[PDB]
């Protein structure tokens, strides 16, 4: 395995939860999402790191890097937590904490 | 947020 | 990632390294505000690990980076290990964070936005570039 | 399958 000193980045699609589960199946769930199977992938030490759309000129955290294949391949779907399901709850933590 | 002061480059 | 490239350093600013006790990165992250990370559950973040901000290179010295320690992790109520649902984690800060050129902010989207599939995103981080 |  090989693992950078700097730090990487890569575009890559998102892809449908329907469309995702031909890969994966039930395995999906609605607090995923799935990007990628593009020819990159996010690998293991990854995780818990970002992944941003540009919406009206901003960054915005849409995934969590979360799971997928073993060994990385690039012709599968990553899969992410997606922020959307997930943003109510980070709103009430920071507001109770 | 969301706009780095350092623009990245893809 | 695999077959990604390397960023221009400092240009994903929020981009945080979660290290260990021992200064083994396991895990990246996301600066919301000065005091808050946002980061996978899996990742098992404990106070006794450290979020590091600033980081390009983690082989050279010459970064001025922050090194942050965790006042209190927690784990989404709703993440379950098993199938690996829900999967954040929220990390405060012992002390904040100083924003910088290098070093700021990712915004959070409401519940209600629309990321549509096909849409063209960007995905940063330290992990393996081959397996 | 595997966490990343």
């Amino acid at each position: 395995a090989n693992t950078p000193d700097r730090l990487q980045q890569a575009s890559l699609p998102l892809l449908s939860n329907t469309n995702c589960k031909k890969y994966w199946g039930t395995k999906i769930k609605d607090a995923m999402i799935c990007a990628g199977a593009s020819g990159v992938s996010s690998c293991m030490g990854d995780s818990g790191g970002p992944l941003v759309c540009k919406k009206n000129g901003a960054w915005t955290l849409v995934g969590i890097v979360s799971w997928g294949s073993s060994t990385c391949s690039t012709s599968t779907p990553g899969v992410y937590a997606r922020v959307t399901a997930l943003v109510n709850w980070v709103q009430q933590t920071l507001a109770a904490n | 947020c969301g706009v780095p002061a350092i623009q990245p480059v893809l | 990632i695999v077959n990604g490239e390397e960023a221009v350093p400092g240009s994903w600013p929020w981009q945080v390294s979660l290290q260990d006790k021992t200064g083994f990165h396991f895990c990246g992250g996301s600066l919301i505000n000065e005091n808050w990370v946002v980061t996978a559950a899996h990742c098992g973040v404990t106070t006794s690990d450290v979020v590091v901000a600033g980081e390009f290179d983690q082989g050279s010295s010459s970064e001025k980076i922050q090194k942050l320690k965790i006042a209190k992790v927690f784990k989404n109520s709703k993440y379950n290990s098993l199938t690996i649902n829900n999967d954040i984690t929220l990390l405060k800060l012992s002390t904040a964070a100083s924003f910088s050129q290098t070093v700021s902010a990712v915004c959070l989207p409401s519940a209600s936005d629309d990321f549509a599939a096909g849409t063209t995103c960007v995905t940063t981080g330290w992990g393996l570039t081959r397996y | 399958s595997w966490p990343w």
